[PDB]
């Protein structure tokens, strides 16, 4: 049985770590809701 | 409880206690990523909360009513992923977005790489709006992972 606990409130934290690109990507979304690449 | 906020996803299933998602609570409902839950019943404390909406393509779920999130990612601004990694604190993490281009539009997407069970993180505008959930992308050449940032529509 799966369950919940709280973790946190929703908030934008202001001087937070900055990190990741910004990819463009060709993608492909099926019924299974799964992505995949294309070429 | 149904205080508004950021919630883990666990179950006693496997061994010990293990985080298979996260989620969000807004208005008296809680919202996650389909493949967290598969559409079953959660539990907080004593209480039930029964599915209420769902699509496995869109990869959402709401539990005790309607989807309500509804802001979007503005295609410019940088955003903050409120990261729940399993076993570890919430953390925010600021990028800027890329884009998943599809047959059917361009989406934006978060190129942060976090463990499976951190799957329903929500994605966070300037003003702390939830413009989607983070655990549903691909895997590029170079082995790491790229989300989308997954939204639901609210009626
Ligand atoms: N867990 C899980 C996630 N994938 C998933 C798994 C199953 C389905 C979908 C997405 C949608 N369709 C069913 C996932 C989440 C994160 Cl945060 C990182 C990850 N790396 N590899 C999978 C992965």
């Amino acid at each position: 049985d799966m369950y919940i606990e709280r973790a946190g409130d929703i908030t934008w934290e202001k001087d937070a770590e900055v990190t990741g690109n910004s990819p463009r990507l060709d993608v492909a979304l099926d019924e299974s809701g799964d992505f995949s690449l294309v070429e | 409880e149904t205080t508004d906020g950021v919630y883990r996803v666990m179950t006693r299933r496997l061994l010990g206690s293990t985080q298979v998602g996260v989620g969000v609570m807004q208005e008296g409902v809680f919202h996650t990523m389909w493949h967290v839950t598969k559409g079953a019943a959660l539990r907080s404390g004593e209480g039930r909360l029964d599915p209420y909406w769902g699509d496995v393509k869109q990869d959402l779920v709401s539990y005790c009513g309607p989807w309500k999130l509804d802001a979007a990612w503005d295609g410019l601004s940088e955003v903050q992923l409120l990261a729940v990694p399993p076993g570890e604190r919430a953390k925010n993490i600021q990028t800027l977005p890329g884009i998943f281009k599809t047959k059917d539009g361009d989406i934006g997407a978060v190129a942060l790489d976090y463990p499976a069970g951190t799957s329903g993180s929500p994605i966070l505008d300037k003003c702390g709006r939830v413009i989607g959930l983070y655990g549903n992308g691909v895997v590029i050449k170079n082995g790491s992972y790229v989300s989308a940032i997954t939204q639901g529509k609210r009626e």
